[PDB]
RNA sequence: AUAGGUUUGGUCCUAGCCUUUCUAUUAGCUCUUAGUAAGAUUACACAUGCAAGCAUCCCCGUUCCAGUGAGUUCACCCUCUAAAUCACCACGAUCAAAAGGGACAAGCAUCAAGCACGCAGCAAUGCAGCUCAAAACGCUUAGCCUAGCCACACCCCCACGGGAAACAGCAGUGAUUAACCUUUAGCAAUAAACGAAAGUUUAACUAAGCUAUACUAACCCCAGGGUUGGUCAAUUUCGUGCCAGCCACCGCGGUCACACGAUUAACCCAAGUCAAUAGAAGCCGGCGUAAAGAGUGUUUUAGAUCAAAUAAAGCUAAAAAAAUAGACUACGAAAGUGGCUUUAACAUAUCUGAACACACAAUAGCUAAGACCCAAACUGGGAUUAGAUACCCCACUAUGCUUAGCAACAGUUAAAUCAACAAAACUGCUCGCCAGAACACUACGAGCCACAGCUUAAAACUCAAA
């Protein structure tokens, strides 16, 4: 099977990681190459591992020998490992903006069904995640190394709604359309309630995108957005 | 710029599209006044079939023949197309191959 | 991101949310705010708020702003008929200042759906035309009428080529 | 657009496809094409026979009276229609082409006796 | 945009160009059938035949329909109110002109002033006003906001008159363009005209003819076009050897070429393919080092919420400019201000906001005069190697001198500090400026001056970078 193109190594398996000097196995562990480049001569690769139930992690490897750097790599992987909290397993809890270095990268949460409708790279890191619905938006530099960084960063600083209810104190209650007007709680405070509620803000100071905004009401005319594709 | 510096300016304005040799049109027909060759810009070396052609704009123009081999004189009518030769500099025309005078590539 | 402070203002969604639609006796209104003074913090916020709301519902109505002219916040609505009404909004907030306008000077919700039924009745569902206008082109796309002969050919028998 | 004189006047608006006529009843000035600019579409009439062997006719009977009562004048198949529907009385060329109609087959039955 | 390729020895950033998607036209090659839709490049010139009649004479109609896109804010709403239809006694509805009010495309400010563009009075006449950087005035481009609408109808905007003899009605032709439908039938349906009516007429229209432009459905045998180095799916063997040739971008070709030609195989689409052209998709991003914020202050229509100075008089010690004080850091808008005395005297109770207004500032050079100890650009003379010393010495000019003139503001340190280096990061609000390189501190226009000029500031060609 190819990656993202016929002559690119990005996207392309590696297989499972070696088992481990402390004797673990990782059998269950996929891993995919992101990146590699030649440093003037040796390789340098990039490369993402992930069990598909939200224990996922990246590293760079640096040798002459291209299977060396991807032997070093998915080793020194399986031992720096992220752990990303799943709503219901199948996408994030909420949309996360961030920028790393110059790289900006946006993310939403997406009922099921939605698909991965990210960039490629992204993809891969979701897939090897256990992420199933999502959009994604990267903006400024294209840095391959930048993008996963921040990709790990902001999903492992997402805040479930269990730690929501925590912080607030109060019911977090989940309106779905499809489900008419029936309030679900979705986590409750493991500790005491509060009696006040909150404040009703009449006009949240909230930072908006003019890309979202643009989109809502239809001012949004690119020729490239919505187009069919291949299931991912 | 600041919300009241977008509304004084307001949209951008895109300039308009510059035409290219052809003026905004597929095709254009032309008279042949001269054949000769020309050489690449030097990262490569090659003597390159070219022809001046009087375009039915009134314009005078280089255009280059592609294929192995043409059989163009003085006088005849050509069809050219848009299209740069990547090698030579200034020539942005392309003689159609099998339309009017100029036939098609003769085999091997 | 989207400039300036509480930019859900310049949303066309919130514009929308206004619920103060003037009768049509109301011709201007002028509001008369201090830019200092806890007891008009309201009035403030409801010109940040809720004028944009007000001009995006009523576009035909005059508003007009006004400055420190006065010790006191108020509105001013003229009438076609020639009659004023103040309304003065001291220790009021918006949502208050809101309410109140719309009380005394508002369509009430049954004249807005009468209106709503009125503009109903324009496009009859029984008329056939272009998309813009009706729900249907041609009564060949009613099933069980004959259907177009782009998609399915008549028979010989029903065209003029071999009835001629 | 102003038009030297004329008026207006119900009348069918031809659509469909080729050996495919299905008709609107709109409510026009009388200068206008006959598929172009009109005042109210009024109904329709899809001269067709269905699978049920039927042919349907829509007929805003209020806009109708509405429009006749404004001053708008009928085009002789409006008339007929609005006889068949029992809205008007039957036009004379209705009866006119019945009785035509009976003779002529009475005729071809006396050939076929004298045959 | 879910993006991708391409600057470097290398990494990062910025930035253009191109790739992948969807349409339309034209071109090459190819093409079986059926239905449907659509169909000159040209406001250039037109052979020929038709496209308006009806009806007991009057009238009515031929002001419509049909056509084109040359010109171009007469199209929309409100007020008023003709003509028209029906009421037909109008009462009044419907429809809709002329007139009044409002609204109404794009580019260019190198189009910044227009030049009578207003008001009041019954009039006589009086006032001097009116539009405009929130874009007047002007130039250029374009049919538009498509159940359709506007404009035009050979030209002179118009059409008394003149040029002159009219297809922008249907079919058809010549010329021209890359652009190329039949010199068919019928008024049977619908629409229009006329008639009291049976009815009559209609190149509107209906039914046909032609055309892969498109959609739909097929097919009994019947497949072509492009592509195969990466982006980007997919090459065997020969030929050639920086030649012949090829490429959208990066690039290939110098005897083992997956990149040229042939051949084999494969890949994509398919009665099509896809070469050219043109559209579809563009700034809520930035301004120390990449394009873009370093003279100073005041006013300014509006927007915001942050309401040891200086000048003038005198005087002076060490030897005209002012040791110590001054290890002080004060005054002023900045430039700058450091001897002593005296007289005047150091704007403003919010902030932002002038190229165009007024003040300063520093910068050297000219115009009248004057002084001239000394120094000294230039100009002469003296001495020197073997193109002397450009350089040393002497003399003397202009001049040195003195008058008289020409990012700002307000908050925060909470966050993950943060491309890099600079100078730790950010917020709010306002103004100015910037959208690849070079052309170009340029040309032209305008303003100001005027020996040299200063401010504003393009376009063509070229490139894949910078
Ligand atoms: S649209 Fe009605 S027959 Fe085709
Ligand atoms: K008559
Ligand atoms: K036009
Ligand atoms: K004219
Ligand atoms: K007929
Ligand atoms: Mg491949
Ligand atoms: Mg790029
Ligand atoms: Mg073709
Ligand atoms: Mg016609
Ligand atoms: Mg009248
Ligand atoms: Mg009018
Ligand atoms: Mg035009
Ligand atoms: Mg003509
Ligand atoms: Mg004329
Ligand atoms: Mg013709
Ligand atoms: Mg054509
Ligand atoms: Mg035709
Ligand atoms: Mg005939
Ligand atoms: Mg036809
Ligand atoms: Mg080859
Ligand atoms: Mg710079
Ligand atoms: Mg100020
Ligand atoms: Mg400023
Ligand atoms: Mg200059
Ligand atoms: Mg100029």
């Amino acid at each position: 099977e190819r990656g993202w193109s016929g002559n690119s190594w990005g996207g392309i398996s590696l297989g499972p990681p070696d088992p481990g000097p402390c004797g673990e196995t990782y059998e269950d562990f996929d891993t995919r190459i992101l990146e590699v480049r030649n440093v003037f001569k040796s390789i340098r690769v990039l490369v993402a591992v992930g069990n598909g139930k939200g224990a996922a992690g990246f590293s760079i490897g640096k040798a002459t020998d291209r299977m060396d750097a991807f032997r070093k790599a998915k080793n020194r992987a399986v031992h720096h490992l992220h752990y990303i909290e799943r709503y219901e397993d199948h996408t994030i809890f909420h949309d996360i903006s961030l920028r790393f270095k110059r790289t900006h990268i946006k993310m939403k949460k997406q009922p099921k069904g939605y698909g991965l409708r990210c960039h490629r790279a992204i993809i891969t890191i979701c897939r090897l995640i256990g992420i199933k619905d999502m959009y994604a938006k990267v903006s400024g530099s294209i840095n391959m190394l930048s993008l996963t960084q921040g990709l790990f960063r902001g999903l492992s600083r997402q805040e479930t709604h269990q730690q929501l209810a925590d912080k607030k104190g109060l019911h977090v209650v989940e309106i779905r359309e499809e489900c008419g007007p029936l309030p679900i709680v979705v986590a409750s405070p493991r500790g005491p309630l509060r009696k006040d509620p909150e404040p009703e803000d009449e006009v949240p100071d909230v930072k908006l995108d003019w890309e979202d905004v643009k989109t809502a009401q239809g001012m949004k005319r690119s020729v490239w957005s919505n187009l069919k594709r291949a299931a991912t | 710029a600041t919300l009241n510096q977008m509304h004084r300016l307001g949209p951008p304005k895109r300039p308009p599209r510059k035409l290219g040799p052809t003026e905004g049109r597929p095709q254009l027909k032309g008279v042949v006044l001269c054949t000769f060759t020309r050489k690449p810009k030097k990262p490569n070396s090659a003597n390159r079939k070219c022809c001046r052609v009087r375009l039915s704009t009134g314009r005078e123009a280089v255009c280059f023949i592609p294929g192995e081999g043409h059989t163009l004189q003085e006088h005849q009518i050509v069809l050219v197309e848009g299209g740069r030769t990547q090698d030579l500099p200034g020539v942005k025309l392309t003689v159609v191959r099998g339309k009017y005078d100029c036939g098609h590539v003769q085999k091997k | 991101p989207m400039k300036g402070r509480f930019p859900i203002r310049r949303t066309l969604q919130y514009l929308s949310q206004g619920n103060v639609v003037f009768k049509d006796s109301v011709k201007v209104m002028t509001v008369n705010y201090n830019t200092h003074g806890e007891l008009g913090e309201g009035a403030r916020k409801f010109v940040f708020f809720n004028i944009p709301q007000i001009q995006y519902k009523n576009p035909w109505v005059q508003i007009m702003m006004f400055k420190n002219m006065t010790p006191s916040p108020f509105l001013r609505f003229y009438l076609d008929s020639g009659e004023q009404v103040l309304v003065d909004v001291e220790t009021k907030s918006n949502k208050e200042i809101m309410e109140h306008i719309r009380k005394i000077l508002g369509k009430n919700e049954e004249t807005l759906r009468e209106e709503e039924e009125e503009k109903k009745q324009l496009s009859h569902p029984a008329n056939f035309g272009p998309r813009k206008y009706c729900l249907r082109e041609c009564i060949c796309e009613v099933e069980g009428q004959v259907p177009c002969p782009s998609l399915v050919p008549l028979p010989k028998e029903m065209r003029g080529k071999y009835k001629a | 657009k102003a038009y030297r004189g004329g008026h207006l006047t119900i009348r069918l608006a031809l659509g469909g496809c080729t050996n495919r006529p299905f008709y609107r009843i709109v409510a026009a000035h009388n200068k206008c094409p006959r598929d172009g600019r009109f005042v109210e579409q009024l109904g329709s009439y899809d001269p067709l026979p269905n699978s049920h062997g039927e042919k349907l006719v829509a007929l805003n009977l209020d806009r109708i009276r509405h429009w006749i009562g404004c001053g708008a004048h009928l085009s002789k198949p409006m008339e007929k229609l609005l006889g068949l529907a029992g809205f008007f009385p039957l036009h004379p060329m209705m009866i006119t082409n019945a009785e035509r109609l009976r003779r002529k087959r009475a005729r071809e039955v006396l050939l076929a006796s004298q045959k």
